[PDB]
């Protein structure tokens, strides 16, 4: 999956050449990154059910009809709001993943590739995820590098939904 | 394509000699300004789908004849191309902004972009309309002050300015 | 295909390979990797001597003179492509090597092999090879400016399932080319229009214990089996047999008279 | 302009030793390429080289994807 | 050319993607790299002609045979030493041009592509050229990342000749 | 486009044969059709204007979030109204023209293609669009060969949505 | 491509609007002559070797330039290519004949045919007369009355016609 | 392509005429002259590194422009381009030379290499003066009476120079 | 394999819950259905040699090529084999019936048997043509109205020709 060095080297390798200066570069940016990504990541973790939480009641309060229509796609019953849970959860999880690897890997080959099919065969709503990223970047409480890391997947998803 | 330190190289090997400590002390403010640069790149990528999207609102809310019947932005392929577009100007502006040339906006997106919009019946100037509405959007996001360290961005945002007109100018 | 998946039939590099298009004012680096994966990819991973090169293809190429669909067929019309791919092989492994260098993909059925049989009969190695180029599977896929690439482990619109098993017959891993006259894996599969048993990667290895003889290794024989004893209850048959075994198996085997298909490592 | 030298492949006939120049316009989606892998990256006349032995074909692909034939030039 | 920037828009666009956090960190790390670059180019273009001139010397002790054999392809008159020396002035100025974009890119672009073909046809051998970039790696007395950045391009040229 | 007519044409051009009776028994197969499409377009256009209506109001009946919400994609003001109406209107009008031509092809062509996008990038639910034209369905009072045809699009356009 | 339907389909999407009434009806009337038209096309398609045969030979009887030697349909390669645009031509008219529309013609025969037999030395005004051979051939056939239900076929020969003049007018 | 024998071949094909005994004891004499075309094609073969190598070589000591940085020569990939160039021109001049007509070496080489060249940026006044020091290397070369039986070859020579003519007239 | 008592207690075992009043219920009206099962399954076995030996007699002689020398049932050996093969489909078709799930027809009988049939050469359609038949003389043999309690047997005939066509369909 997308990460700085695993592209360096795939790049690389598809010129059938050795890692140059340009790829020791693009190393030096993961180590410089790195840190900050999986401070990142730990701060997300250790607050993921207070955000998954959060997001989901964001979520039905924007989106109130989702609380009281009856169907599989709405979260009116328990089976529903756990569905809904467990979806945000994966979100925010694979968000801690992209900042562990440095890039939108995990995202794009866990999460993005494929969402809009299934968003559509199963009548769910992107506006709805759009909404709790949206609470998940105003209420991470990041900062400096590991805010803007962060920030930045959680609108790459975002950009994907929208 | 070329960035911003091998356009420089490829004019001193076609001149034959070495970068002057004047080009050196040039690319060396360019390096200085490498942070607000790639700020600027990050914050237009991550609004990328609001910017056209809304720009997109306004080109047909103002200039409705593009999607009543029988326009260029009817029916769903057209209007889909026509949001993929002005999605890959965008896309190669921020490419340009990153590299610090223009060279990859204008070989990978604006050869050939009025003789193609010409040979499809694509209003380019409509075209251009939109590019300066993600334009001013794209900016006013790049000079958004808060939850960034406050600097001087005015150089960067020439820049950016200079490739957003610089794509409406080769769609006009 | 996904990851879990993917590290399992060894296919990874293939699912994470992304198609190589030659823009416009491309640069230099881009046409020497636009050539580089060409021969690459059109001849089967070889490792290619520059007396090899076509200097003159790649550099019409390079001035633009041609498209890289052109300088695919110059690449597949040359005496290099035939020798390495035609003048020593049969013309079914031929045309399935055709299959796997300039679509991407293995045959789906025996009139495709009756097809460019009778085409090569009629018009010549040229006709055949322009056939594959020409069609519209090449043209749907990599158009006048993709490098074409491996697609049978991706599903494919008006595909058949068995091309992504038959798949596996013809890409044997990364590390891989089409270097030794050789037969097809697929003459059977496609005459009988069956499929095999993917055993590719680490699929192939089987569990082991205490039953593998002195040495630890157990052996795949996949045969055809009839009557000739006790009951056969299937015509496909695997006998799972460590080393010391092996030649005990393949004689039991041998005076049954059935017919041995495959045997491989587990 | 080049470009016979490995257009015209090895027929070694004189009616296969042509080469000419096509000029299409308005390549545009059609249903015809709705699952083309690869995008269309110019509409406007784009020049391709074809030896007699495959103007059937390129004209019936051009055909195909909406192309409009403006002119066929001797190489 | 072969450098990080152009390289992270190239795997972007190959994909049709927009720059993502793999792509600024590759930035990150030729932001971290280039001023050791820029101070490098102009500590070799400082001392350029006797680096220059060093190398052919070097080049002329190490194979005596250039200095007094005749023949268009040696030194052994005026002008085989003034072709020698503009050689070596060719490999020195495109390091400095690597040095600058902070890859291969200008050796690849400018000497590496066709070199050989070169040292065929004019039947100049490589280790003329391997030794002389040896002395430019010895004694063109840098430190610290400029150093290394430079060694690695005088590496790459001379395996490229080996 | 789609039709029977095209689609033999191109089939036999595609394999550069003259028209068999395979040919003549899809033109057949069209003819037995078309006069029952032709009525069915017919009545559909009689009664477009109180069907567009009644469809809208369905739609908002069903999903009242719409007509209250402050937004761009929802219908709360006189303008969202109209672009809801003038969207069931193009739904209806392109279905009207698949009858016609005997086809999905008008809806292919003009609606199908890209509207994931659209739904997408302009925030419009598909659900919306899917009770709209389950409303059509329940509504258009056709029957026979006219009611089978024209529902056979209308499940087109549904599970193109879903 | 387009059909006789699709023709006026795409007419209306282009304007926004229903088909009329009176189209409506103008296809119904379509579709009730559809027999004829298919029976049209089913004759034409069973004489066609004849058709192309008989057109030829009387093209170089009234032509023998033709077949001199140096002459363009001399040699057996350009003879063979010569029947089989011939046959082409005829096979593209009773696609446009089926369809009810010119789109098929028009698109993938005439699409660049002209300049085609420009560019190769091909006398397209002998294309031409064998086209206008074909097309009496081919109408003294649809026209035929034995052997079928009898009606008046006047206006899908009128229709063949015009499609048999266009492909002429295109090559000339 | 052609040969000496297939076009006169294509002559009287064109005109529908057998050979005449003139253009049939042209070719016997041509037969007679087969050994020493041989020989010529041998000696040329024999040297084509050498002669490329040495008029390069003079042709970057005159016109020093072409290696001088900027110039079209500098630069290691274009110069491997210049010295394939002059490779490749004396490989179809051998053509030519063998099959006794210039028709390979027109169809595949010259016809649109001064257009190439243009559109490049390439000098086609240097290759052609690059062409006719390969002219003068190659016509020394076969002019060796050393280690050859003696005879006149002035026939085969005056046609190779032909063929080098026409090369530098076609590329300049 | 599975009866139909035990399918049921499979699907509720991997749901983890007791069966429901419907499942009951459902399990009680196949238990009412038990003697007429019963029946069936006892009157095609009573039947079993001349439904097998009518079936192969119809089928060679609506397939000669069969028996032809040279053919899948020439030789004595094939014979036994072909007739084998109608026997144990049979067999495991009144498996089935017995048990009232096709389990035991799939798993033991089915699962594998094209393959079979294809690696050796065995014409899995002629196979199916002698199932048919199987089929058609069995479902006669159950419904047959003489010496028996009457009462209507159209669900478990129903079920004995699904396995028939299950076995069919397999084959070929
Ligand atoms: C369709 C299958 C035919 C049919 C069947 C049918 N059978 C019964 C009832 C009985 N059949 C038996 C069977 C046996 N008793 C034995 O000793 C043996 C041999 C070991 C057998 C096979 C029994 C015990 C009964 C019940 C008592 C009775 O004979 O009436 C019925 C009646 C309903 C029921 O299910 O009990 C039916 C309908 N009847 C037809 O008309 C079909 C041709
Ligand atoms: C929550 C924001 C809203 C909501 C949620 C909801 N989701 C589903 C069903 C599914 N969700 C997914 C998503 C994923 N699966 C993955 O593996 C990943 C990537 C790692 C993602 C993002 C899928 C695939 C489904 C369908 C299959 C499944 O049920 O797991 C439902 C149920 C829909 C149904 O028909 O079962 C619901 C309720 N519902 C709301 O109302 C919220 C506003
Ligand atoms: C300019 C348009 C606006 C602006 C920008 C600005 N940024 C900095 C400094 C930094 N920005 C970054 C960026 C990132 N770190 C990350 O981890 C990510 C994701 C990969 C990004 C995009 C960094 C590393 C720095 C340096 C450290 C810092 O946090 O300050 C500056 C300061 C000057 C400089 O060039 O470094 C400025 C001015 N500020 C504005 O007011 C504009 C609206
Ligand atoms: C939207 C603001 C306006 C508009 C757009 C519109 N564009 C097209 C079609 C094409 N646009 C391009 C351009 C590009 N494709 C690329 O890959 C790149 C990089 C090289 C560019 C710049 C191309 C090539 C096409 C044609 C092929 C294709 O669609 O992919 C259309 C569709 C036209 C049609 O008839 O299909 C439209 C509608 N239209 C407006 O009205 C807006 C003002
Ligand atoms: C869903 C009910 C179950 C499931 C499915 C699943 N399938 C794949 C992958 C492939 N499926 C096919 C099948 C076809 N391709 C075709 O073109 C056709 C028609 C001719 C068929 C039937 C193929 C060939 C593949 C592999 C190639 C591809 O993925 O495109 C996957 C993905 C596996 C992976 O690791 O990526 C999955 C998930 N999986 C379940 O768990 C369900 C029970
Ligand atoms: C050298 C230490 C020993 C040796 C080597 C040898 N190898 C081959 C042929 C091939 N080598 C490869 C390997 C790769 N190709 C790749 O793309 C990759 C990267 C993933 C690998 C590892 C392949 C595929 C071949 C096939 C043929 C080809 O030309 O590519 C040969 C050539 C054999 C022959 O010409 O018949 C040789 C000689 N031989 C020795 O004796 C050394 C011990
Ligand atoms: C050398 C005497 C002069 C010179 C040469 C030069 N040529 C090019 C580039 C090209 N030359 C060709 C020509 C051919 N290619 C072929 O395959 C054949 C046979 C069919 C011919 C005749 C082409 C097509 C090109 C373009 C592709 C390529 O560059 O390889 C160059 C390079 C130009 C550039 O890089 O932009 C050069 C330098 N230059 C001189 O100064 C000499 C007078
Ligand atoms: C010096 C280490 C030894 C040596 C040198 C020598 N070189 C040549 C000739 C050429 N050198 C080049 C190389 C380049 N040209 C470029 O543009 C670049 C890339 C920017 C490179 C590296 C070339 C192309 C030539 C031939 C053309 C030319 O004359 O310029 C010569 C002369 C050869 C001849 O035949 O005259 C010599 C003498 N000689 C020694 O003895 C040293 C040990
Ligand atoms: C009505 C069911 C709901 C609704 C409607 C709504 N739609 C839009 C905007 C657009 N609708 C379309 C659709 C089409 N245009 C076409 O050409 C065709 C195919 C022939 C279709 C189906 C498009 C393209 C747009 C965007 C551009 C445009 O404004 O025309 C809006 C406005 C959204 C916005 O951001 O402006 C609305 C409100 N919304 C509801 O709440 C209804 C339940
Ligand atoms: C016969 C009445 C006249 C004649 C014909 C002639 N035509 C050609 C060559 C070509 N004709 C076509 C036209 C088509 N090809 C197609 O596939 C289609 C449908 C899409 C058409 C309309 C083309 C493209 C060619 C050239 C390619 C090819 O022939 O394969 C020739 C040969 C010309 C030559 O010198 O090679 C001839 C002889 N010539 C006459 O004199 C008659 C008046
Ligand atoms: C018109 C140029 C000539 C003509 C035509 C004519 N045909 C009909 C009617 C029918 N023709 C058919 C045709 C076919 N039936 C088949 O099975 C096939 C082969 C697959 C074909 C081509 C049919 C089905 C009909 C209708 C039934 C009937 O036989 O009457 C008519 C009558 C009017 C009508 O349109 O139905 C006419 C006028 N008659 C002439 O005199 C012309 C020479
Ligand atoms: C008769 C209708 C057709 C036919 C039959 C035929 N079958 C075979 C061979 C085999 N048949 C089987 C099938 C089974 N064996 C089992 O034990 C089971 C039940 C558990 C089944 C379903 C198998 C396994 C074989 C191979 C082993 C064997 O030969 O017994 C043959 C022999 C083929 C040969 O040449 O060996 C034949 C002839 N042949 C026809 O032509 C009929 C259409």
């Amino acid at each position: 999956m997308k990460t700085p060095l695993t592209e360096a080297v795939s790049t690389a390798d598809s010129q059938g050449r050795f890692l140059s200066s340009t790829e020791l570069q693009i190393a030096f940016g993961r180590l410089r990154q790195a840190n900050a990504g999986l401070q990142a990541a730990k701060a997300l973790t250790d607050n993921a059910q207070s955000l998954v939480n959060g997001a989901a009641q964001a979520v039905y309060n924007k989106f109130p009809y989702t609380t009281q229509t009856q169907g599989n796609n709405f979260a009116a019953d328990q089976r529903g709001k756990d569905k809904c849970a467990r979806d945000i959860g994966y979100y925010l999880r694979i968000v801690t993943y992209c900042l562990v690897a440095g890039g939108t890997g995990p995202l794009d080959e866990y999460l993005i590739a494929g969402i809009d099919e299934i968003n559509r065969t199963f009548d769910l709503s992107p506006s709805w995820y759009v909404e709790a990223l949206k609470y998940i970047k105003a209420n991470h409480g990041l900062s400096g590098d590991a805010r803007d890391e962060a920030n930045s997947y959680l609108d790459y998803a975002i950009n994907a939904l929208s | 394509m070329f960035d911003v330190f091998t356009r420089v190289v490829s004019q001193a090997d076609a001149r034959g000699e070495y970068l002057s400590g004047s080009q050196l002390d040039a690319l060396s403010a360019t390096v200085a300004e490498g942070n607000k640069r790639i700020d600027s790149v990050n914050r237009i990528t991550g609004n990328a789908s609001a910017i056209v999207s809304n720009a997109a609102r306004a080109l047909f809310a103002e200039q409705p004849q593009l999607i009543q019947p029988g326009g260029n932005a009817y029916t769903s392929r057209r209007m889909a191309a026509c949001l993929r577009d002005m999605e890959i100007i965008l896309r190669y502006v921020t490419y340009a902004t990153f590299t610090g040339d223009a060279s990859v906006l204008e070989d990978r997106c604006l050869n050939g972009l009025r003789e193609t919009y010409v040979a499809l019946g694509v209003p380019g100037a409509s075209v251009a309309a939109g590019v300066q509405k993600m334009k001013e959007a794209a900016l006013d996001i790049v000079n958004d002050p808060n939850g960034i360290t406050r600097g001087d961005c005015s150089a960067i945002v020439a820049e950016i300015a200079g490739y957003f007109d610089r794509a409406a100018a080769a769609v006009a | 295909t996904s990851l879990v998946s993917a590290q399992r039939l060894g296919i990874v590099a293939v699912d994470e390979a992304i198609p190589l298009e030659l823009r416009s004012r491309s640069t230099e680096e881009e046409v020497d990797a636009v050539i580089l994966a060409v021969y690459r990819q059109v001849l089967g991973n070889d490792h290619l001597m520059s007396q090899e090169r076509l200097t003159s293809a790649e550099s019409l190429l390079r001035g633009r003179e041609i498209s890289v669909r052109d300088f695919v067929r110059a690449v597949a019309l040359s005496e290099v492509y035939r020798q390495k791919f035609f003048h020593s092989n049969p013309q079914n492994r031929f045309i399935e090597l055709n299959y796997k260098h300039l679509l991407g993909r293995a045959p789906y059925d025996q009139s495709e092999i009756a097809f460019h049989t009778d085409l090569y009969h009629q018009g010549g190695y040229e006709a055949e090879i322009n056939s594959y180029i020409d069609s519209v599977e090449y043209t749907e896929n990599f158009g006048d400016w993709v490098v074409p690439y491996f697609r049978g482990f991706a599903t494919q619109r008006n595909q058949k399932t068995v091309g992504f098993s038959r798949s596996f017959q013809v890409y044997r891993g990364y590390a891989t080319s089409d270097r030794s006259g050789s037969r097809s894996r697929l003459t059977r599969e496609l005459a009988r229009n069956t499929a095999s048993p993917v055993y590719a990667g680490s699929t192939a290895e089987s569990l082991r214990g205490t039953s593998a003889g002195s040495r630890n290794q157990m052996y795949r024989l996949q045969v055809i089996q009839g009557a000739a004893g006790t009951r056969v209850r299937r015509g496909k048959a695997e006998y799972l047999v460590s080393y010391d075994n092996l030649s005990a198996k393949l004689q039991q085997i041998n005076r049954q008279g059935d017919t041995v298909t495959m045997i491989s490592l587990a | 302009m080049l470009g016979q030298s490995s257009l015209v492949g090895y027929s070694n006939t004189q009616a296969a030793n042509r080469v000419f120049v096509y000029e299409v316009s308005g390549l545009r989606q059609t249903d015809a390429n709705e699952n083309s892998a690869h995008d269309i990256r110019r509409s406007g006349s784009v020049f391709i080289k074809v030896p007699y032995a495959r103007m059937n074909d390129e004209m019936r692909r051009i055909s195909r994807l909406g192309g409009t034939i403006v002119n066929i030039r001797p190489y």
